[PDB]
């Protein structure tokens, strides 16, 4: 599985 | 046309779900050369954010199925990885050429500045995803000093637990580990960043609390899958 | 180029979430002059869909704010709906383009051609949405003349719970409400093919069952909002 | 609100 950034709004 | 109203229609395109126009639209805002607005720098992210988000998506469904064939096992499937490849590479361009001829040098404030490093380490960390050779070395070289310009103005100007200083460690740690292929760097940053914030929470109201544990959950769901 | 890629490459942009992509590649597979298999039609019913989908979605936000300031309390909000709305009759007219030069008097079978007049009554209903003066008495006009064709068809060669058969004689109701302002019209195809498809019910396979409540769901809804 | 109508797979 792929990492996890900062979401957007 | 007019600043106040390219922001308009940058406004208009969103509630629209319109992100390709919303994002020329804040991309004329933004050569009109004044800074923008926190709101305004939000416009500008989710429009491009959500455009290369949606290419980003299907460059990874075509690479998988191209790799997959390539043991054993017509050209159609290279063909259009490389078409979504090539406009991916153009949107990452068109940002970062916005970042380096206006919004980097022109912020009048550390916010603004650390904001505006991340997107450039982010979007050279979307093109080192598609690139190869010489392209991708430089790409990488480039990632890696954005962020760590950001990481250094995050230290000096804001708390532990403020979600842009939160943001920027948690894409720079994605950075180590997918892209770097520096895993015990990625896990260091990871853990060091969740520590210290962890340390300030109980001063937090609820909605302190609930902006930083969003961020702080997403190191740990990568703490988790790295180890 | 070849019809079998282009098929494949509308199938690689299915799985890519590429909609605009796939519709283009479908609309070079139907310019070849073959008939479309089944498979084959829901490629260019799915690509398209989702294309119009979108700019109707963005239209109808647009729309509501622009009528919600023409009474009282710029430009902008006009010059961008009429900027959506060119774009979406540019989609329509190209998909009654492949209806009327290839889909439908090449259609070999009786499902096909229900299936491509329904389309070519939804195309024009989707236009009559935003239409104006002359041009929307002439849509609404080919929207019902369509509709009515694919509904004498399906009356002789479809039992009454076929999906395709219900699928068509919702839209030709909702056409009736939301278009022609026929709400009688509307409630009685609605309420007719519902009972004449309740009547078959307890014939039906368990997977037969699901597609034919599916729509008839839809029906049941629609009756309650309009009742 | 707005009708339904007939949706695509
Ligand atoms: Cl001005
Ligand atoms: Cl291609
Ligand atoms: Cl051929
Ligand atoms: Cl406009
Ligand atoms: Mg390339
Ligand atoms: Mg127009």
């Amino acid at each position: 599985d792929r990492s996890s950034s900062a979401p957007n709004v | 046309m007019e600043r106040a109203s390219l922001i308009q229609k940058a406004k208009l395109a969103e509630q629209a779900e319109r992100y390709e126009d919303m994002a020329a639209f804040m991309k004329g805002a933004v050569e009109k050369g004044e800074e923008l607005s926190c709101e305004e720098r939000n416009l500008l992210s989710v429009a491009y954010k959500n455009v290369v988000g949606g290419q980003r998506a299907a460059w990874r469904v075509l690479s998988s199925i191209e790799q997959k064939s390539n043991e054993e096992g017509g050209p159609e499937v290279r063909e259009y990885r490389e078409k979504v490849e090539t406009e991916l590479q153009g949107v990452c361009d068109t940002v970062l050429g916005l970042l380096d001829s206006h919004l980097i040098k022109e912020a009048g404030d550390a916010e603004s500045r650390v904001f505006y490093l991340k997107m450039k380490g982010d979007y050279y960390r979307y093109l080192a995803e598609v690139a190869t050779g010489d392209d991708k070395k430089r790409i990488i070289d480039s990632a890696r000093s954005a962020y760590q310009e950001a990481m250094d103005i995050s230290k000096k100007e804001m708390p532990p637990t403020n979600p842009i200083r939160l943001g920027l460690a948690l894409n720079f740690s994605v950075f180590h580990y997918e892209i770097a292929n520096s895993p015990e760097e990625a896990i260091s940053l990871a853990k060091t960043t969740f520590d210290e914030a962890m340390a300030d929470l109980h001063t937090l109201s609820e909605d302190s609390y609930k902006d930083s544990t969003l961020i702080m959950q997403l190191l740990r769901d990568n703490l988790t899958l790295w180890t």
